């Protein structure tokens, strides 16, 4: 365990375990679900609180006119990543003069993220990137790890006790493709209330919905177009 | 004993040192007087010559000597004869202390 | 789960119905029993927001 | 071991950010309460001497015209904090001929709060406490060394912040007014402080939309603590 | 190696001598020394045991 | 089937502190207009028996001057003695940098 | 216990690269100087006495450094070298800044600078 | 030393004939006879040792 | 953590180098310095002569600008860095702002450098505390001191170095309100508190004064000694 | 001894460094020999090959490089610092071509690659590259060369020259036979550095697994031997 | 286990460091050399591991300037980084005063050159104990350096093996007043007195420096001066 | 002792006091409470009480009053009080010794010289200062 | 030297007349036993201090 303190040592069985640190780190975020149809890409994210009075920390936020990421883990790396987001997409957006596909955005994340992972002096990055964007062929629902080792799906979702939901996206990944807006968020938000014990339920103020559309500009809702998705639910199966 | 670490605050002292002598070991022209004296135990044919191997850099602190004869007398016992070659004197210095060796000619 | 797992589980849906007088085990209790939190905890939080 | 900023643990975490956030609780207490009437503010000096002279002691320091602050723990992360914080105000002064808000002020400050790296210096000690008058009314707000930054409703930090939420939720709610936030904060004051209150032990700060010069009370608090 | 060099010189022990993990041959041989009290038939692949085994 | 509960405790949280602050002022000679809660802020890790020695100090105090009604400065000097003036000997703290 | 290096702070608090400094100036060569208006005058012990030198150089431990200063030295021999050179040329560039002589206490506080640059610093 | 049983000989081993053999000329020839040890005049050897895994 | 370095923190939440760069300070010399109402007044103690040298270079109390005077404790020589830094720092002010330099501005930079000093890779805090006296704006008593953390820190009266508990508890139990200055209270309070000092010889005394529109004036130590006359009469008085 | 424990490269007490004599057997895991000879007007390298793989190459598992038209080498030890080592040689040798305005000299091209060597030995935080290489070379008014650089940075070079694995027995040999004064017609130096290496290692085998590279006054251009004329040399030695 | 690295001092003692490298230098190959009336002879000793090596090949005696001897005891591989510097500077010092280099100012620039690197605190110290000698200004030197920097100025000195014991034959052996073929027989006496018993043209190398410059003697007069002498 | 001094056989009013120099070998079982309560060091004094106990300790001697005690006062770090015994008797040991009824200040010096072996308080430091 | 470091040059001149055959002791004799007993402690190319 004395070879087991930085991220240059390999192990004598080959993994690097501040790797699997920088993972376990990543484990005890908030929960979060992302899934796509055909046309429209979903991600929903929970909310917490520091104490009863205080507000609920965000975990949705705005990147561009296609692009929105959810995030878990650290927060300060996940502004640092924010803003060589928009720098890089501003960066394409004023060179290019268009939107940016989502493929080669993420793989300028995990060239960005091999430096802190190779050299010594910096930490691998606690993070939680979920991302859905447009190119032209449609939704893209890509996830990272401090790996960089970045994954294309069609249903993740990742946070503290995530596996759940997890099944839940086998069990529906099928009856996903189909469907329009209003079934998908709630299918989103029953993985978000088995993503919660029992014995509580998800209220308005700790749940958060990002939608991108095909045709439709990425967009945050907090509590009042949120009302309208809370209702259209049953109990659970008691 | 090899280490020095043990004494003098008392052995070697001003006023003890009366024939409390230091004692370093022996300088070249002695690996020849034990090559003449220990090879005159065995029978030694009339001529395999014997400087040819002070001249190698061997350094063989003055038992092993001894160890090259008996490991050279009793490989000819392998043979069993009691006369010796030079064959002996290349077995002996490949089965001896011939690691560390030799080199290294660096640095000097 | 490991073994250790395994009977924990059991004599926690044992003791967890041993709380309120049941007349017997129920399906809840283990479920409340793998709901003693897989014995993984617990956490503080703190920075992961 | 973990020793060092650039290592995380088995579990998670640092063991240095986790070693400052206890490093705040040994600080002086202070506490600050949103009201939509407008944002009152509380800290206590914990004066040693007589020589100590009470009005060089800075807690409450001046960002804006209707910005307020209050330390906490180490006095000079947070002169650093409070240096860069005036200074990049005036910036958002300079290009946009207005005033910016206080949720951009503290992101403008939590994007440096963790910039900490002594290659390619350490992370702060410091807890921040902010009010100030933006659009939406009144706004109160709090941040952490570690940078994750949350609005608050009334936060109190420091020492003895357990007992000062606790009974700072027994007496709030939503609708509460200014003045009776007042003596509810002196009072959760002088049941968390040691010596007698008096004129030199505590200083409030209040801002106002209809009064955002001058976030301050000065000897009229001997007034409101003799009304206790 | 642990071994105080003090003894590691001649006179005392003449020669450190070494034994290996086997070859082919040593394998083989040691083998059908292992092969002797076996009720086998006429199926012994010595080539493929041997070799398959490093 | 023998030893199969394990009750757990440990250091207590705060208001365990506050009881037992209740439990040794109600045992000896205090004054009933004094409160406990900020001596429970000076005892980040203390134990009972601690408390104990914190409130024979008070009392100790009260010996000191003739005090069978302790004061709050009682308890507050009794704490300032154990964790801060018996921790080791007094010089632990002189300097702000803090406040 | 809190040797390592010359930083950072012994826990009373002292420091160890100083004393110890000290105790390397202790084991070398003895000079003085003497109280005298009209002159002052230096002393200076010789290491190495041995007959197989050359005494060629007319100074081993005087250094006569603008033109009316020398000074001694003890200590490990080759930093002074350093330190002389350097010594020197503060000197001459005060000399040519202001075309008059260093007036011999913003010399010593400037040797005294350039030693306690690197006391402070790390490693 | 009297808890030592004796074994079968070295048909149970192989593959280490050259130590056998030369092992053999280290060890057991002076007991057989160590006279042509005095027949050249030389004092015999005295031991080893094996090592490896 | 460990005593080393300067950028960790302790398991519990300190820094242990700031505090042990502290005890340096708290096994120096001792230095008072105490404000009247127009005559600033401070000295130092231990002149500690070896009965063979000049003193005049070992002097402790310096000035800056013509408003504003030195002291310290600690070790020297970080003083004298800080100091000639400070000259520098006081005159690049008098460079741009063409007032006489405010005490709070030249303290804030002291402060400041340190910290930043402080904070930095490697580099030994500076082991001193430093007391900064001057009357600048309408001729208004400032004193303030420094601290190896750099904290400014305004008071009215001041006590450091070897048992400066002691020394300040004496100024505790005199500092009346009144009166006033009146410059004889505070030439007897110097004398009071040189003699309040941890040694008090008479001849290890050095003391110097500022009347907030003078310069600096160093004493004679034959006027020290009728203020100790005076003491040792008022001392006979009490009887 | 260490004690120490020999990680970085300073100096032990009695009196050795221990970096570089562990990177004077890296050469050793490299399990290759290789043998150069200088007799007369011509110079001859031969180095086995250990391929035993069918689906492996056999062009690209060469170890003679070329380092110029009239320079030749051989590297043996571990393959990346090796062929690290070839490139900075091509690059410095078109330094001299590109700054000196002629070819160079086989001496000063040693004397190059030693100082490299030596520089990532005197400064620390770099591996020592250990590699070892043989060169060879015809020089106007000197005839052919065969020098050796060390890892080290010792260069040398001499008559009959053999690093690698088994070269204290290869050196045994050229002693046991550079000793007789005969001339070396080049096919006695083929014959001799054949002969060598088929004591040394004891195989007499196919002449497909050693590379001859050879150069010679009469063509200056290093060349590497073809399988007949191998072949032809071989069964020429096969009495 | 302290002293470790350079950065720091001892207890009590030295830089532990340097101690070492002089070790190094103690346990090299010896060396002589004489400061006479008019020259200044050096005089290596340098035997081949193997009877396969040249003698043409390395050189221990090599020339600064043209009138500048220099040798050493202890690593060629440092030995001809400091000679380049030491070539490169003199040549420096050609350009600004277009004089050739005293002596004493080259002692002064490559001990200063030595004395940076053995300043913190990653670079090794030098291996290397130079004799630097020359005849400027019609009286000849003597010059010895070492790794910690410092210099010196001898009549006659040694170093490498047994250097003390040939120090002692130096002391009883040389004097002030002699030639310089008298020194050359005294310094292959002297070398003659540590080396070993094959003696020949190649296994010493020596160079001379007189007033009219250095020389740097061939194998053919050395062989006809070394021929038994006495 | 442990079964016997603070075990049964009621405690009641029986005051023990046990006194040491070192705590190293002191097994915890009679340090715990119960068996012992208070833990009371003892500081080496201040040289504001030095001034007196040296003066106390001369206080029954003749001695040429124009030496300075304040040198012996300053000068050990970590006196004891029978340091301060031998030195203010030690100092007219050595002038007695001589049959001198007063005490030179070389007297004190080889008095505190004696006592001490290497008084080495000066620098370390000495140069604060 | 610590006292009598005098008796060994001494006794090791009286050692060098032993191994001549003198009955003279003189001072180079005395010089040779310093040689024996005064060496080590030697060794320089080490001033430095």
């Amino acid at each position: 365990n004395q070879y087991d303190n930085d991220v240059t040592v390999w192990s004598p069985q080959g993994r690097i375990h501040q790797i699997e640190y920088a993972m376990e780190a990543v484990k005890q975020g908030s929960a979060t679900v992302g899934l796509k149809s055909k046309t429209h890409a979903v991600l929903v994210a929970l909310k917490r609180a520091q104490s009863e009075l205080a507000a609920h920390q965000k975990k949705i936020l705005h990147v561009d006119n296609h692009i929105g990421i959810s995030i878990a883990g650290l927060t300060a790396d996940a502004r640092l990543l924010c803003n060589f987001m928009r720098q890089e997409c501003l960066d394409s957006r004023f060179v290019f003069d268009r939107p940016l596909p989502v493929s080669r955005l993420v793989s300028l994340i995990g060239s960005k993220t091999q430096i802190p992972t190779q050299r010594y002096g910096r930490r691998p990055y606690g993070v939680g990137l979920l991302i859905a964007g447009y190119d032209d062929m449609g939704p893209h629902i890509f996830q990272t790890c401090p790996s960089a080792n970045y994954f294309d799906c069609r249903a993740m979702s990742i946070g503290a006790r995530s596996q759940s939901a997890r099944t839940y996206l086998e069990r529906h990944m099928s009856e996903f493709m189909e469907c329009n807006l209003n079934e998908l968020v709630k299918h989103g938000l029953r993985a978000l209330r088995e993503t919660l014990p029992a014995e509580q339920d998800l209220t308005t103020k700790n749940v958060s919905i990002g939608i991108v559309g095909k045709d439709l500009e990425f967009t945050i809702y907090d509590d009042d177009d949120v009302s309208p998705f809370l209702e259209g639910l049953e109990e659970r199966p008691q | 004993t090899n280490r020095a670490d043990t004494l003098d605050p008392a052995l070697l002292r001003p006023g003890r040192l009366d024939r409390k002598i230091e004692f370093p070991l022996p300088d070249r022209r002695q690996k020849r007087l034990i090559f003449s004296t220990i090879t005159s135990k065995m029978n030694l044919s009339e001529e395999v010559d014997l400087e040819d191997y002070v001249a190698r850099p061997d350094k063989i602190s003055g038992a092993d000597i001894n160890s090259i004869c008996q490991e050279s007398g009793m490989l000819a016992v392998r043979e069993n004869r009691y006369i010796v070659l030079a064959k002996d004197f290349e077995k002996a210095y490949k089965t001896v202390i011939k690691k560390d060796e030799q080199e290294h000619e660096f640095y000097k | 789960f490991n073994g250790a797992q395994c009977k924990a589980v059991c004599v926690e849906a044992g003791m967890i119905a041993l709380r309120r007088g049941a007349t017997e085990l129920t399906h809840e209790d283990y479920m409340e029993g793998i709901l003693e939190v897989q014995a993984k905890k617990k956490a503080n939080l703190q920075y992961y927001a | 071991y973990d020793r060092g900023v650039n290592t995380f643990s088995p579990e998670g975490r640092l063991f240095q950010v986790e070693y400052a956030i206890e490093a705040i609780k040994l600080g002086s207490t202070a506490i600050g309460i949103q009201t939509s009437e407008g944002v009152c503010l509380a800290v206590e000096k914990r004066i040693t001497s007589p020589l100590m002279e009470p009005s060089s002691i800075e807690k409450i320091v001046e960002i804006d015209a209707h910005i307020g602050c209050a330390m906490s723990g180490l006095i000079a992360d947070a002169k650093t904090l409070i240096d860069k914080a005036r200074v990049e105000t005036q910036n958002h002064w300079f290009t946009y001929n207005e005033t910016m808000t206080v949720e951009s002020v503290t992101q403008a400050v939590s994007n440096l709060a963790l910039q900490f790296g002594e290659e390619d210096s350490r992370p702060f000690g410091v807890a921040l406490l902010f009010g100030g008058v933006d659009e939406k009314g009144p706004q109160l707000f709090h941040m952490d060394p570690s940078g994750t930054f949350v609005q608050c409703d009334a936060r109190a930090i420091g020492s003895a912040s357990e007992g000062a939420q606790s009974s700072l939720q027994e007496v709030y709610h939503k609708s509460m007014t200014l003045k009776e936030a007042i003596k509810s904060s002196l009072i959760i004051l002088k049941q968390v402080m040691e010596e007698k209150l008096n004129a030199t032990n505590i200083e409030l700060a209040t801002v106002q939309p209809g009064q955002n010069f001058h976030m301050f009370t000065k000897e009229e608090l001997e007034e409101v603590i003799k009304d206790i | 190696d642990t071994l105080d060099p003090a003894l590691l010189r001649p006179g005392r022990l003449d020669r450190k001598i070494h034994i290996d993990l086997p070859n082919e041959q040593a394998r083989l041989d040691i083998l059908k020394i292992h092969a002797g009290p076996i009720t086998k038939h006429g199926e012994i692949d010595y080539e493929a045991i041997v070799k398959l085994s490093d | 089937g023998r030893l199969d509960r394990k009750i757990e405790f440990s250091l207590p949280d705060l208001e365990g502190r506050t009881h037992i602050f209740k439990i040794h002022a109600r045992s000896m000679s205090v004054e009933r207009d004094i409160r406990f809660e900020l001596l429970a802020r000076l005892c980040p890790n203390s134990t009972g028996a601690e408390i104990r020695s914190v409130c024979t100090e008070a009392g100790m105090f009260a010996i000191r001057a003739r005090r069978k009604i302790a004061t709050e400065k009682d308890f507050l000097e009794a704490v300032n003695k154990v964790i801060k003036s018996y921790a080791k000997f007094s010089a632990t703290p002189r300097y702000m940098t803090y406040n | 216990r809190y040797d390592s290096r010359t930083t950072i702070f012994s826990p009373e608090g002292r420091l160890y690269q100083v004393e110890y400094a000290m105790e390397a100036i202790g084991h070398a060569g003895t000079c003085l100087g003497i109280l005298a208006n009209d002159g002052v005058l230096l002393a200076a012990e010789r290491r190495n006495i041995h007959k197989l030198l050359d005494e060629v150089f007319f100074s081993e431990k005087i250094y006569k450094l603008n033109e009316d200063m020398a000074c001694s030295v003890a200590g490990i021999t080759s930093d002074a070298n350093v330190l002389t050179n350097e010594l020197r040329l503060i000197a001459q560039r005060y000399l040519l800044q202001y075309q008059e002589p260093i007036p011999c206490e913003q010399l010593v506080t400037a040797l005294c600078d350039i030693k306690q640059a690197y006391t402070q610093f790390g490693g | 030393s009297h808890e030592d049983p004796g074994n079968v000989s070295y048909s149970e081993i192989g593959g280490l004939s050259e130590q056998i053999r030369e092992l053999r000329e280290v060890i057991e020839l002076p007991l057989t006879n160590p006279e042509l040890f005095q027949r050249v005049g030389i004092i015999p050897p005295k031991g080893c040792l094996l090592y490896g895994p | 953590s460990y005593d080393r370095a300067i950028t960790v923190f302790s398991p519990d939440g300190h820094l242990f180098q700031v505090e042990y760069a502290q005890e340096a300070v708290k096994k120096g010399s001792t230095a008072v310095g105490v404000r009247g109402r127009d005559i600033v007044v401070l000295g130092v103690e231990k002149k500690s002569v070896a009965k063979l040298q000049d003193e005049r270079t070992v002097r402790k109390i310096c000035a800056l600008d013509d408003n504003v005077c030195m002291a310290f404790a600690g070790l020297t020589a970080d003083a004298r860095i800080v100091i000639n830094r400070a000259r520098v720092e006081c005159q690049s002010h008098r460079l741009t702002v063409e007032d006489p330099v405010t005490v709070e501005y030249i303290t804030r930079y002291i402060a400041s450098l340190k910290q930043r000093y402080t904070q930095s890779n490697g580099r030994r805090p500076f082991g001193i505390s430093a007391l900064i006296v001057g009357f600048d704006f309408d001729g208004t008593p400032r004193l303030y001191q420094t601290d190896p953390s750099g904290t400014y820190h305004a008071w009215k009266a001041n006590a450091i170095g070897r048992g400066a508990k002691s020394v300040r508890e004496f100024l505790e139990k005199n500092y009346t309100d009144e009166a006033i200055e009146t410059d004889d209270l505070t030439i007897k309070l110097v004398i009071k508190a040189l003699l309040e000092v941890v040694q008090s010889g008479g001849k290890n005394i050095e003391l110097a004064v500022m009347r907030r529109d003078q310069s600096l004036k160093i004493l004679n130590p034959e006027e020290i000694e009728k203020y100790v006359a005076e003491i040792e009469k008022e001392k006979e008085e009490n009887e | 001894s260490a004690g120490f424990d020999r990680h970085i490269t300073i100096f032990s007490p009695e009196g050795r460094l221990y970096q570089v004599e562990y990177a004077f057997k890296a050469i050793n895991q490299g399990g290759l020999t290789s043998v150069a000879v200088r007799g007369k007007d011509c110079a001859v390298i031969v180095t086995q090959k250990k391929v035993p793989d069918k689906l492996l190459d056999s062009s690209t598992v060469t170890h003679l490089f070329k380092i110029t038209e009239n320079i030749g080498c051989v590297m043996t030890g571990m393959t990346a610092d090796s062929r690290s080592q070839v490139q900075r040689a091509r690059y410095e040798a078109a330094n001299w071509k590109y700054k000196y305005g002629y070819e160079i000299p086989v001496d000063m091209l040693c004397k190059r690659i030693a100082d490299i060597s030596q520089v990532y030995t005197q400064n620390a935080e770099m591996r020592p590259l250990g590699c070892c290489m043989i060169l060879i070379g015809i020089d106007e008014e000197q005839g052919p060369q065969v020098y050796k650089c060390d890892p080290a940075g010792y260069y040398c070079g001499f008559k009959a020259t053999a690093a690698g694995v088994k070269q204290t027995e290869s050196t045994s040999f050229l002693e046991k036979k550079v000793k007789k004064k005969f001339d070396w017609t080049f096919e006695q130096t083929v014959e001799t550095a054949i002969t060598c290496l088929s004591t040394v290692l004891s195989i007499d085998f196919k002449p497909s697994e050693i590379e001859v590279g050879v150069v010679t006054v009469e063509n200056p251009k290093f060349r590497i031997l073809t399988e007949a004329e191998i072949d032809a040399h071989l069964v020429a030695l096969a009495e | 286990g302290y002293s470790f690295s350079l950065t720091t001092f001892s207890p009590s003692g030295k830089l532990v460091q340097i101690e070492y490298a002089l070790a190094a230098v103690a346990g090299g190959a010896p060396s002589v050399g004489i400061k006479a009336a008019n020259g200044v002879v050096l005089a290596t000793e340098k035997k081949q591991k193997s009877i396969l090596y040249d003698e043409r090949s390395v050189h221990k005696v090599e020339p600064i300037t043209k009138h500048i001897g220099l040798v050493y005891s202890g690593m060629g591989p440092d030995y001809r980084v400091l000679v380049h510097r030491a070539r490169k500077l003199a040549q420096q010092y050609y350009l600004v005063y277009q004089e050739p280099i005293p002596t004493a100012q080259l002692v002064q620039r490559v001990a200063s050159v030595m004395q940076e690197y053995t300043q913190s605190g990653g670079v090794r110290p030098f291996g290397v104990s130079l004799l630097i000698c020359g005849w400027n200004e019609g009286r000849p030197y003597l010059f010895q350096s070492d790794p910690s920097g410092a210099y010196f100025a001898w009549k006659a000195t040694a170093m490498g093996k047994n250097y003390v014991n040939g120090k002692t034959f130096l002391e009883k052996r040389y004097n002030e007043d002699l030639e310089l073929e008298d020194a050359i027989h005294t310094a292959i006496l002297t070398l003659k007195e540590s080396f070993e018993g094959q003696m020949t043209e190649d296994n010493i190398e020596v160079g001379i420096c007189n007033e009219a410059g250095f020389r740097r003697l061939t194998p053919t007069e050395v062989k006809d001066y070394l021929a038994a002498i006495a | 002792l442990l079964n016997q001094l603070d075990g049964f056989d009621s405690r009641g009013d029986v005051k023990v006091i046990m006194a040491t120099n070192r705590i190293e070998t002191l097994d915890p079982a009679l340090i715990r409470p119960g068996r012992i309560d208070r833990k009371i060091e003892f500081p080496l004094p201040d040289e504001k009480t030095k001034k007196r106990i040296f003066q106390i300790h001369t206080s029954r001697m003749t001695l040429a009053d124009d030496v300075t005690l304040d040198d012996l006062i300053m000068a050990k770090d970590d006196l004891s009080g029978a340091d301060i015994k031998a030195i203010c008797t030690e100092a007219g040991l050595m002038a007695l010794r001589e049959r001198r009824m007063k005490v030179t200040n070389e007297d004190f010096k080889k008095s505190k010289e004696n006592v001490l072996y290497k008084k080495q308080e000066g620098t370390p430091e000495g140069l604060y200062l | 030297a610590s006292g009598a470091e005098v008796k060994g040059v001494c006794t090791e001149a009286g050692m060098y007349a032993l191994r001549e055959r003198r009955v003279h002791v003189t001072q180079e004799d005395f010089e040779m036993a310093v040689a024996k007993v005064m060496q080590k402690d030697s060794e320089k190319n080490m001033s430095i201090k």
